[PDB]
């Protein structure tokens, strides 16, 4: 197996347009995901709320849908609860809260997109392992 | 061949620094050159840390152990422990590294070029290990130097910009200390606290006033003790009690260093006052308490009544009582209920955690600090994979509290061994049997049989 | 007047020359990318 | 005593020793390096390259499950990589 | 002289590395076991036998490389290179696990050769062959663990693999499946190894600290001449020290050094016997009286029952990947788990 | 002389059958208190709530244990690192329930064992010996401090100290592996080299001296009677032993200096056990064994398991089952 562009092709938006990442953007999104998100999200779970993972099926049923680059980028700017009813920037890192979450300050729009791609590409590779927790280690 | 070989000095190459025991100038050279290495490392490492420092990450995510010591002293840091100016770190690093060159120069001068023995060049600098007068004099001088150094910390806290106070109202800040604690019932109370749980001996010191106060006492005690030893010579009970030799004096200090290494180990692991968790990461207890807080908050948000939630064992799922009744977080963290921290104390009432404050007064900064600390618990692997032993690779993290505790336990333990080694040898050498038993007068052969 | 080729000579070279070969192989491995 | 061979301390300090081994040691190092860099060690031992562990869309391991059809089994796995 | 007598002369020549008749067995097998392990940890996979990378070439490090055991479908095959499985195909041989039997079997004969070397050299120099006798315990261990144990199981798959972390997996397998810590033969093994290490340290320390002063220097090593007649330390002062410190002491130097032979050797032999039992799954797994009570009394708990719960965790969580040929599929809901974790 | 000097001479007397000494003045009462409490607790002590969850573990023979399963059980997790003398309990019954005897035993014992070490120094000084036997004993003593004192400190509870029992030791070992991967920690690998090597060199030196014993008896008697306690001559030919062992390997892999040989026997297991004690003591602060979980991935990013990933699957089984009722939250941070 290898990292082909078919693997690196993920939904751009909810309307069905896709986008194909390069190997460079994938590795970039993984490095940045470790830098800013892995402390809570290692392997696709959420340490401080194990009820929400980063599985694409889960991201799909979020309000608004989060199984696409724009949906994820938007979450990293203005994150909400699973149902969209509340904004959680005060307790979740985002560009909106880069004063209280300093690791977000240096991030740029290209960075959030790489992180989003990594999240969307990773369960295509790892399968159940992404978001499955210790059972699949 | 001025010693420098086994035949003339009596010591093999692998014990060669013992050739220096009665060469005070060559010995002085060794000590100053070694001091050069200590100051060198302090310099190079800070600059290394500064080169690798990214101010948007927490210090404890970056493998820093020296920059956290400078930040704690008030330099380069603002409210919350945020880094505002890296220039003092650079100054501290550069100045140490420059100094090591002059130390190193004087060390190499004395070890190579200088007089091998100081006693003929100067009656003030030369010494004999057995001169109980000259030895307490040198001790006295270094005591004064130490008291002065303790006062330097006091000068910094009271007159020269203060110290970082994790406890400072509003989330931590630099603070001038103006009322150090002088009451000796408080200062020496710390020495009489039990070292067991909920007391913590001197490791429990939790406010900068007591820290500055205790350094006033120590500085004055050291200065006065230095004078006392400059002026006096040891009394008869002390003369009969000790071994008076170079190696003996070495072994006393090895034991002393060992004791201090073990205390530092416990300080860096438990104390979050002079090791602020903003710079060093949470303590072990702190992260474990923060986990229970995290999930109290998440579940309370979902509508759970945390005060009445009976867990599986019959004990409270979130809250329970310590053995003296205080309300405490439940689960395994019940062992950590002695923890105290700026982010948790606002929830504390007279009986422990206050259920009304828990239901009403938890602020987003507390939920943030508790989530940050739970996810930066000092667990991690030797290759710096963060987390419990079963975690997968991803997070590149080991708490500096782990790095600092483990390293100094190892050093403290080996120095205890060094104490035993040199103390037993110094005794045997002073009595004249460190090289073995004399065949013509074997002591056991002149004793009666045990049976 | 020592010999050069002894049983001892065979012993060290049965070990030494494979060892060096294996080291270069392991060296090259550090530059393999996935 | 001495079993008659030349002392090692004498050989490694000799010039003739290093004239010979300034070539043989680096030559053997280079030979081993080439062994891996040509990709030849994969083929001699049947070790998967990073791309030849799985097929593109399979997550099942090519475990051999028969004693006497085993060599046949491995070769069948190797052709599903193409 | 005959040609046999002349070959005997040259084999027994005094040279840097003694050869002997035993060398004809020892040097080819020991070198080939050694070489096969190096070769396999450097270059050979365990992908088709275990679903594991196992070589430097695959990016394993020193702790995780191994020459792994053949696949379970091989049973107890000799896995000869020219046998029916590989059919002379060296590459397929490596892929099927042949270096494992290659290393195991050559190493067995290498160990035989080394013991014969101990007999041979002792016979020529003139000493009693107690060293060869002591080496029976390593052999008993190697044979029981690497050969007998798998021969009792379904296949070579369950023998130990030749690697650092592979042996650790073996350790943990024996805890979770065999309850091997509970076995009295392993306990005697532990007592003999820990007791041997104790004797090693205490005897070495006692001699170093009852030396006679036979020189003027502070380094006491030069005050010993290997041709001297006299004892270099005081047996009398050592005896009194230990009598008064510990209550008893050695008084007979010959018994002292026989005891040092006896203790670790007997220990390893006893552990060997226990592993032979484990070949048959003849474990000391349970205490029936505890199980009868525990089953009737939900408040009865000991460290014995707590450890069986740990064993059940090891088995269910490690079996699917450790025995891949079994196609174990354990849905999440059947996995044994305590609260939260 | 007066009474204090007569006492001091008796205390330090080299004529007592067992040496007392100033260290022995502390060692005897503490070792007696610990021993008497241990024996009574192992036979008769009722069940102990080790994990603070009101789920007592029965450790004593009278409560259904045997020699192998019995233990003095560590004190309750509710206590953590608090000092729990008898006089802090409201009754001996309360004291028994919460595992009081464990604290009393291990503190008296650590104190007495420390003085045992010091006593080894003391008698060596009265006897005119070189002083470093006590240094050798520091390796087991440090090991004992590690599992009874340091490790409960870093984990914050005496309930995670090692149980005083045979099955409880194994429980300690298994939980330790799951939480620190001690097998993958080089200080433990050093400790294995220390004891395996120690046992090896024990057997080697015993077999080599035995092999070169000088014929001093006939075949119908023990060769041990060839040695007479106090004899000046040696009873074996170390040259013969060198000649044998040098040819077994090669000439310079073999010792010919008895002092060098014996110091090597002392240094090897001592240093190794120092390292394994330091291994427990630093894993007390959660600096754990190497973590190579999912270290190998392929061109696509599939995880390619190694033997370390298999070890992790066994670790995970120990993690999820140990103290099955004690955790309410997803991480086991201490
Ligand atoms: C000659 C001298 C002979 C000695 C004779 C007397 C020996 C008695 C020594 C007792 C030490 C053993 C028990 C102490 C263990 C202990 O819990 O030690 C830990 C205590 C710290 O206690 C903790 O201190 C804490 C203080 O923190 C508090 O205050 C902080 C303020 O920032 C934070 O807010 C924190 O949250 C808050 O809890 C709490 O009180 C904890 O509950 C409490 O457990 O350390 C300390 O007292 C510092 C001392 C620890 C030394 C370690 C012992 C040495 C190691 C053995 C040597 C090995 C031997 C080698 C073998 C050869
Ligand atoms: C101390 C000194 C040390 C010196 C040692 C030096 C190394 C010497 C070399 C040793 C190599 C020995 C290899 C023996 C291989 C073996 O056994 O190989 C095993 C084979 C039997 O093959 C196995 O047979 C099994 C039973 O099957 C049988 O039964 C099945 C029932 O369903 C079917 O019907 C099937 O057709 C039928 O074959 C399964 O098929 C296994 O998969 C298959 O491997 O026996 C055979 O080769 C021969 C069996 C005859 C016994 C020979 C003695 C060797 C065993 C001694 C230990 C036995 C005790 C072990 C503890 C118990
Ligand atoms: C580096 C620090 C240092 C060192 C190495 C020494 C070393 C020495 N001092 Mg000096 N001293 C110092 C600092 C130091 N001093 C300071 C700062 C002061 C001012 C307080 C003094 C005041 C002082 C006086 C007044 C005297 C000495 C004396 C001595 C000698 C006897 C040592 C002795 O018996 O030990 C201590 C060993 C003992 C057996 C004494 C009992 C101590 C007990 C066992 C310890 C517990 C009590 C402790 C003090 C407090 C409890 C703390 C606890 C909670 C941890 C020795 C040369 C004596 C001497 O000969 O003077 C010329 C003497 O009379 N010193
Ligand atoms: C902290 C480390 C340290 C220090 C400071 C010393 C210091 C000393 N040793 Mg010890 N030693 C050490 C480690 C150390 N040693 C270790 C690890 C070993 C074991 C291998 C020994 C073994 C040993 C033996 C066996 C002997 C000494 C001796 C000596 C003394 C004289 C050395 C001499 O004549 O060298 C002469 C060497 C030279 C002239 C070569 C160059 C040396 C210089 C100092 C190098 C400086 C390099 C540096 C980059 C300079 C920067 C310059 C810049 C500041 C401008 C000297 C005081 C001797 C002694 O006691 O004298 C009686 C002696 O016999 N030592
Ligand atoms: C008190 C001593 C101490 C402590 C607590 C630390 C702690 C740390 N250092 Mg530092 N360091 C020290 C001394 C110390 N160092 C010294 C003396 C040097 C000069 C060689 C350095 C040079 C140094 C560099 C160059 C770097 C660190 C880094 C680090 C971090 C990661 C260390 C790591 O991966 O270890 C790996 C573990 C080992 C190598 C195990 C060592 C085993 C030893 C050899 C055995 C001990 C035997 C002996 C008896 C003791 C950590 C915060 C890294 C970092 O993150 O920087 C920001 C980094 O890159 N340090
Ligand atoms: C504690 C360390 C120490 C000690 C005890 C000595 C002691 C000695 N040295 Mg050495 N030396 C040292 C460090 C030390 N030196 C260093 C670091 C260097 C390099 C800079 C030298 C370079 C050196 C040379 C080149 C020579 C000596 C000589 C001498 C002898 C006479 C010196 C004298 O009286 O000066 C007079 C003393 C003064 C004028 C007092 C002022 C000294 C400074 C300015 C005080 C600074 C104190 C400071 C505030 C404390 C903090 C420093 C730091 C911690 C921040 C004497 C044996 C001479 C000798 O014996 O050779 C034949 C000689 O020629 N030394
Ligand atoms: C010390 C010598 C030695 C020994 C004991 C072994 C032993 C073994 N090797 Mg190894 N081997 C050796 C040297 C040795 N090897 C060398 C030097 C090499 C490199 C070329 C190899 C390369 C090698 C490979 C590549 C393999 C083995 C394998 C084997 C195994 C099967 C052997 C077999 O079936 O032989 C069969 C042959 C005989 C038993 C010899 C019979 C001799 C005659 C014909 C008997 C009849 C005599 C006659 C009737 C009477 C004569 C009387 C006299 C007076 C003239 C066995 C463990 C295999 C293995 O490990 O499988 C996993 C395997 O694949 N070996
Ligand atoms: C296809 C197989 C081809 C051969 C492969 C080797 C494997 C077969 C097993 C033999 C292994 C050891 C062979 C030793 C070869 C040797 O050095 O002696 C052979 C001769 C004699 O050397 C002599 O060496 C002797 C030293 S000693 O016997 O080795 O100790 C010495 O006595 C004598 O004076 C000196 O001249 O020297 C040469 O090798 C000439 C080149
Ligand atoms: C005696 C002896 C010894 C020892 C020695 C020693 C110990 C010494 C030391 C020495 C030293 C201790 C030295 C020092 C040095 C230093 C220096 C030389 C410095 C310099 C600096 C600089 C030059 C800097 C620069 C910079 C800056 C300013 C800024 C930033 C950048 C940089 C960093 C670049 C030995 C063992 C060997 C041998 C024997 C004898
Ligand atoms: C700063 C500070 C503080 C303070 C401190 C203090 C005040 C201290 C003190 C200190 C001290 C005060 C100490 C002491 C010490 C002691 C010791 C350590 C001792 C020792 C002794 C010895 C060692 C002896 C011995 C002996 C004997 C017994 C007998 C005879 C012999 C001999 C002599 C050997 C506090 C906490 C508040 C806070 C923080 C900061
Ligand atoms: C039908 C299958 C045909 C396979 C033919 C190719 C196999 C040739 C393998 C040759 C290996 C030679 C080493 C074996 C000799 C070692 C045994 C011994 O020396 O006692
Ligand atoms: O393993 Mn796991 O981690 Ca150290 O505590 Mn948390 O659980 Mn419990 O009390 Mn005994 O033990
Ligand atoms: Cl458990
Ligand atoms: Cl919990
Ligand atoms: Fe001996």
């Amino acid at each position: 197996a290898e990292l082909t562009p078919e693997v690196l092709t993920v939904p751009l938006n909810s309307e069905g347009k896709t986008i194909t990442l390069t190997e460079k953007q994938y590795l970039e999104g993984k490095r940045l995901f470790q830098y800013a998100c892995a402390s809570c999200h290692v392997g696709g779970i959420t340490k401080t709320n194990p009820s929400l993972d980063l599985r694409t099926e889960t991201l799909a049923l979020a309000t608004p849908p989060r199984d696409n680059i724009e949906g994820l980028v938007d979450y990293m700017k203005n994150p909400t609860t699973y149902d969209g009813e509340q904004e959680i920037a005060e307790v979740h890192p985002s560009l909106r809260s880069a004063d209280i979450f300093p690791k977000m300050r240096n991030l740029t729009e290209k960075d959030l997109v790489a992180i989003a791609g990594h999240i969307l590409v990773e369960p295509k590779i790892l399968g159940d392992k992404w978001g499955g927790g210790k059972v699949y280690y | 061949a001025t010693n420098r070989d086994q035949e003339s000095s009596g010591f093999a190459w692998w014990a060669g620094n013992a050739r220096l025991i009665n060469l005070s100038g060559k010995l002085l050279g060794a000590h100053v050159a070694h001091a050069g290495l200590i100051v060198f490392w302090a310099g190079a490492m800070t600059l290394f840390e500064l080169a690798h420092f990214i101010p948007e990450k927490p210090m404890y995510e970056q493998g820093l152990i020296l920059i956290p010591h400078i930040a704690t002293l008030g330099w380069g840091v603002g409210p919350g422990g945020e880094v505002v100016d890296t220039f003092p770190f650079f100054v501290v690093g550069v100045v140490h590294l420059i100094s090591s060159a002059v130390l190193g120069f004087g060390g190499v001068y004395h070890a190579i070029r200088g007089p091998e023995t100081l006693e003929e060049y100067s009656s003030f600098f030369g010494y004999d290990w057995k001169d109980k007068n000259k030895m307490t004099t040198i001790l006295g001088f270094h005591l004064i130097v130490l008291g002065i150094g303790a006062l330097l910390l006091v000068a910094k806290a009271m007159f020269f910009g203060g110290l970082y106070d994790t406890w400072a109202p509003g989330g931590g800040d630099v603070r001038v200390i103006t009322n150090p604690t002088l009451d000796p019932r408080v200062i020496f109370g710390y020495l009489l606290k039990s070292p067991f749980g909920g007391e913590g001996w001197i490791v429990s010191v939790n406010n900068l006033e007591d820290v500055v106060g205790g350094h006033i006492w120590i500085g004055l005690i050291c200065i006065a003790g230095g004078i006392w030893h400059i002026l006096t010579t040891p009394f008869g009970w002390a003369r009969r009690a000790f071994i008076w030799s170079g190696e003996a004096y070495l072994s006393y200090s090895l034991g002393a260093l060992s004791m201090m290494g073990f205390i530092a180990t416990c300080f860096v692991w438990f104390n979050n006052t002079v090791y602020p968790s903003e710079f060093y990461g949470p303590t072990g207890p702190e992260a474990s308490q923060a986990q229970a807080m995290t999930f109290l908050i998440r579940d309370q948000k979902l509508g759970a009544n945390v005060g009445s939630a009976q867990g599986p064992t019959g004990l409270g799922k979130y809250l329970m009582r310590s053995p003296t009744g205080e309300i405490i977080f439940g689960g395994e963290t019940m062992r950590f209920w002695d923890f105290r921290g700026p982010w948790l104390e606002p929830l504390r009432g007279p009986n422990g955690l206050d259920l009304n404050k828990i239901k009403n007064d938890i602020q987003p900064w507390q939920e943030r600090r508790a989530a940050e600390y739970m996810t930066h618990a000092p667990l991690g692997s030797l290759n710096s994979v963060g987390g419990v032993a079963t975690e997968i690779n991803s997070v590149n993290f080991v708490s500096p509290r782990s790095w600092l505790a483990t390293s100094h336990f190892v050093l403290a333990f080996f120095f205890l061994v060094g104490h035993l080694w040199h103390a037993g040898r110094a005794r045997a050498a002073a009595a004249g049997f460190e090289k073995g038993i004399d065949r013509e007068s074997e002591p056991v052969l002149s004793m009666p049989s045990l049976d | 007047s020592y010999p050069i080729f002894t049983v001892r000579w065979v012993a060290v070279h049965t070990l030494a020359v494979p060892t060096i070969f294996f080291l270069g192989a392991i060296a090259a491995m550090q530059f393999i990318q996935r | 005593g001495t079993t008659g061979e030349r002392p090692f301390s004498d050989i490694i300090t000799s010039v003739r020793y290093w004239v010979i081994h300034s070539i043989t040691i680096p030559a053997l190092f280079i030979a081993g390096w080439l062994f891996v860099s040509t990709g030849l060690a994969y083929d001699v031992f049947g070790t998967p390259r990073p791309d030849s562990y799985y097929a593109q869309e399979q997550r099942s391991i090519p475990l051999v499950t028969d004693r006497f059809e085993a060599k046949q089994q491995v070769e069948t796995f190797l052709e599903q990589l193409k | 002289r005959g040609w046999f007598d002349i070959l005997d002369d040259w084999l027994k020549r005094d040279r840097f590395v003694f050869v002997g008749w035993s060398g004809i067995l020892l040097f080819p097998c020991a070198y080939l076991a050694l070489g096969g392990w190096l070769t396999g940890t450097t270059f050979v996979t365990s992908w088709y036998t275990h679903g594991l990378a196992s070589s430097y070439l695959e990016g394993c490090n020193f702790l995780t490389v191994a020459v792994s055991t053949p696949a379970n479908s091989m049973g107890h095959s000799l896995l000869l290179l020219w046998g029916p499985e590989a059919q002379g195909d060296f590459t397929r041989w490596c892929q099927l696990g042949g270096l494992w039997t290659f290393i195991a079997l050559h190493g067995a004969f290498g160990l035989i050769g080394f013991m014969l070397r101990q007999f041979e050299i002792a016979r020529l120099v003139g000493v009693r062959p107690y060293n060869a006798i002591a080496f029976s315990a390593p052999i008993a261990v190697f044979v029981s663990v690497f050969l007998i144990y798998p021969l009792g199981q379904s296949s070579w798959f369950f023998a130990p693999s030749f690697g650092v972390a592979a042996i650790f997996r073996f350790l943990l397998f024996f805890q979770g499946f065999h309850n091997w810590t509970l076995n009295p033969f392993h306990m005697m093994g532990v007592a003999g190894v820990l007791g041997g290490a104790l004797l090693c340290a205490i005897h070495g320390a006692t001699v170093e600290n009852t030396l006679f002063q036979d020189g003027e220097g502070a380094s006491t090593f030069r005050a010993f001449n290997p041709t001297q007649a006299e004892e270099t330390y005081s047996m009398v002062t050592a005896n009194r020290f230990w009598s008064q410190i510990f209550g008893i002491a050695f008084s007979n130097k010959r018994w002292l050094h026989f005891f040092m032979l006896f203790v670790p050797v007997t220990g390893l032999w006893m552990s060997a016997i226990g592993v032979v039992g484990l070949a048959l799954n003849l474990r000391s797994y349970d205490f029936i009286s505890q199980e009868i009570r525990a089953a009737e009394d939900p408040e009865f708990e000991t460290f014995y029952t707590k450890n069986l719960l740990l064993n059940e965790g090891i088995r269910a969580w490690m079996a699917p990947q450790d025995q891949p040929h079994e196609n174990f599929v354990f849905p999440e809901e059947v996995l044994p788990r305590g609260n939260a974790l | 002389a007066n009474l204090w000097e007569r006492f001091c001479n008796w205390v330090t007397s080299t004529d007592n059958r067992l040496y007392v000494g100033w260290f022995g003045v502390i060692m005897i009462p503490t070792l007696l208190a610990a021993t008497i409490c241990f024996v009574i607790a192992f036979i008769a002590a009722p069940p102990v709530d080790i994990d603070g969850i009101r789920e007592p573990v029965s450790g004593s023979l009278l409560y259904g244990n045997n020699i192998i399963t019995g233990a003095v059980v560590p004190s309750s997790n509710a206590i953590g690192l608090h000092f729990y003398p008898i006089w802090e309990a409201a009754s001996l019954d309360e004291w028994l329930y919460n595992g009081g005897p464990y604290q009393l035993i291990i503190f008296h014992f650590l104190l007495g064992a420390s003085c045992y070490m010091g006593r080894q120094w003391e008698l060596s000084y009265r006897l005119g010996m070189r002083p470093w036997i006590c240094v050798a004993y520091s390796a087991p003593l440090a090991s004992a401090f590690a599992v009874f004192l340091i490790y409960p400190i870093g984990q914050g509870s005496f309930s995670d100290g090692m149980p005083l029992g045979i099955s409880g030791t194994f429980n300690f070992m298994i939980v330790f592996q799951a939480e620190h991967n001690i097998l993958m920690h080089p200080f433990h690998q050093l400790g294995v080299a220390g004891v395996f090597g120690g046992a090896l060199f024990c057997a080697m030196h015993g077999s080599l001296v035995t092999s070169s014993l000088i014929r001093e008896t006939t075949e119908t008697e023990s060769a041990n009677y060839g040695y007479k306690f106090g004899q000046e001559e040696e009873t074996y030919n170390i040259v013969a032993a060198h000649g044998y062992f040098g040819r077994l390997i090669f000439q310079y892999a073999s010792f010919n200096n008895s002092r060098s040989l014996h110091f090597f026997l002392a240094a090897w297991p001592v240093v190794g056990v120092w390292f394994t004690a330091l291994g427990i003591s630093t894993m007390a602060f959660n600096l754990n064994g190497f973590n190579f979980n999912h270290s190998v991935i392929d061109a696509k990013g599939n995880v390619i398991n190694t033997w370390a990933d298999i070890i992790n699957r066994a670790n995970l089984g120990m993690e999820v089952m140990h103290e099955r009722n004690a955790h309410n939250f997803p991480l086991d941070l201490a």
